[PDB]
């Protein structure tokens, strides 16, 4: 009998993961309001406190403007429906500029540098309705039946 | 409660019948057993090797046939090429779905 | 170096005898090592296999 | 490849070769920063680059 050796490749990235170490910016003085946010999905600001300083964020809804994308953290997140989320009434990480991996609803690779199309529920999808000023950073991979995309985020 | 034959994450292999109307096929059994062992070897990327086989008690006659133009049998050749494995018989394998379906477990 | 999926081809016994092809080949060719490398399954990205000597 | 100093804050236009030109056919969102210097018959200009 003769021996054998095998080889396997690690996956690239995961939802709500900072893509690389370029210039970025994260806001942590924001608090979740009336619901919960999936990690890797866009959020929106409903009200900013005038004197207290905190900002109220919630999951994106139709006829609104996105502000940032929630990112991964092993300390400030909870495990629910087999995923990682931010619960109501707690501090949240919102990345406002830089490269990040986020969930997608599309089926084909996007063109480098074009505008980002958003879906009503806060996930990336072509031919969507919500208008954005972010760009694609040229990343298109799938982690075990979950479709991800690399997005470059500009500060509002 | 999920049985061991109905588990939805195990590997099932369809097989040609070893006995077709009292016509023994002693090479198909060896080929399929080797295929199953190699499948276990290549699905865990070398971290697990097959060690136990369970076969129906009525199929022990197929593995006792002398190979043509020699003395030692198919089972002896299989053991010589795959030393380190244990083969046994279980009566629970005579029927696996209530309608006479047989099977082998590796 | 051969792909792992072709290890079973070299284990077939020759007719009228009780030893495999690999044993006779190794007896004839002393001093040559045969091994398996899973990187040889796909050599061009379409499933074509290959053997390296 | 120009000969006149640029106006601070105005958008920059490039040439087909890939160098700066006062009247080029490629539109770009970068900016002039004000510097205008020449080093031994080579014309240089300071440009502010914005992320795509």
């Amino acid at each position: 009998q003769i021996n054998a050796s095998y080889q396997r490749d690690m996956a690239i990235a995961l939802p709500g993961m900072v893509a690389d170490t370029s210039k970025y910016n994260i806001d942590g003085a924001c608090v979740v309001n009336e619901g919960d946010v999936l990690v890797g999905a866009a959020v929106q600001v409903v009200q900013a406190q005038a004197v207290d300083g905190h900002k109220l964020v919630k999951a994106l809804t139709t006829g609104t403007t996105p502000y940032g994308v929630a990112i991964r953290s092993h300390w400030q997140t909870v495990n629910a429906q087999n995923q990682m989320i931010y619960e109501d009434g707690g501090a949240i990480n919102v990345m406002t500029s830089g490269r990040v991996w986020m969930l997608s609803k599309s089926t084909e690779a996007p063109t480098f540098g074009s505008a980002v199309k958003l879906d009503v529920d806060g996930q990336e999808k072509s031919d969507g309705t919500i208008e954005t000023t972010w760009t694609y950073a040229g990343g298109w991979t799938k982690y075990k039946d979950i479709q991800l995309v690399e997005v470059q985020l500009h500060q509002l | 409660i999920v049985s061991v034959f109905n588990h939805p994450n195990i590997t099932k292999i369809t097989s040609g019948k070893w006995i077709d109307a009292s016509t023994m096929k002693p090479e198909t059994a060896e080929a399929e057993l080797t295929q199953a062992i190699e499948t276990i070897e290549t699905i865990t990327r070398g971290q697990h090797r097959a060690t136990n086989i369970l076969i129906p008690p009525s199929m022990r006659k197929v593995l006792a046939i002398r190979m043509p133009e020699t003395t030692m049998s198919y089972l002896d050749y299989f053991k010589s090429q795959n030393s380190g494995i244990e083969i046994d018989s279980i009566a629970e394998l005579e029927d696996i779905d209530g309608a006479g379906t047989k099977g082998v477990l590796v």
